[PDB]
């Protein structure tokens, strides 16, 4: 029953939904399984928002996906 | 540590660009998990209590005094749950909020 472990995680969600961050549990559950693995947040949070606007733009999507190919 | 670093991560960026960027289209996944491992390839624990400190008054200033409560008690709450990736996972929120 140390996995209490959920209820970090319920809190830490809860302030994701207050600060407005737009993360659902499931995200929040991956970025901590990488900030704990050693990535840097700021770093995250930076892919984070990269990722979000290559979702919303499909010509900065492939612009990603031609720089990917050559 | 770098290669066995990016098989570690290869999993979790594949599951942050399914949870964020969308589906089907191989070819757009492949290139958005190569950006998520190239990219990631100290915070300062003062400076994210002095921004959670100025959120909660500025919600208040705006009239939104439930939303102060709100954080200021959800961080009570944390407490006991403290280890050292709480800062950083709190600066992670900070930058994401909106």
């Amino acid at each position: 029953k140390q996995a209490a472990a959920q209820q970090a995680v319920d809190i830490l969600h809860e302030i994701a939904t207050i600060l407005n961050c737009h993360l659902d549990r499931r995200t929040l559950s991956i970025c901590i399984s990488m900030i704990e693995n050693g990535v840097n947040p700021e770093a995250l949070a930076n892919v984070i928002k990269e990722l979000r606007v290559l979702g919303q733009d499909p010509q900065q999507l492939d612009a990603l996906v031609a720089n990917y190919l050559a | 540590g770098s290669m066995a670093f990016l098989a570690q991560l290869g999993a979790l960026a594949d599951d942050l660009v399914s949870a964020i960027v969308g589906i089907p289209q191989t070819t757009q996944r492949d290139a958005c998990r190569d950006f998520v491992l190239r990219s990631l390839r100290r915070t300062n624990q003062f400076e994210v209590q002095d921004r959670l400190n100025g959120l909660e008054e500025r919600f208040s200033i705006v009239g939104r005094d439930a939303l102060a409560d709100a954080l200021r008690t959800r961080l009570d709450a944390l407490e006991p749950h403290q280890n050292q990736f709480t800062p950083e996972l709190l600066h992670l929120l900070l930058e994401l909020a909106d």
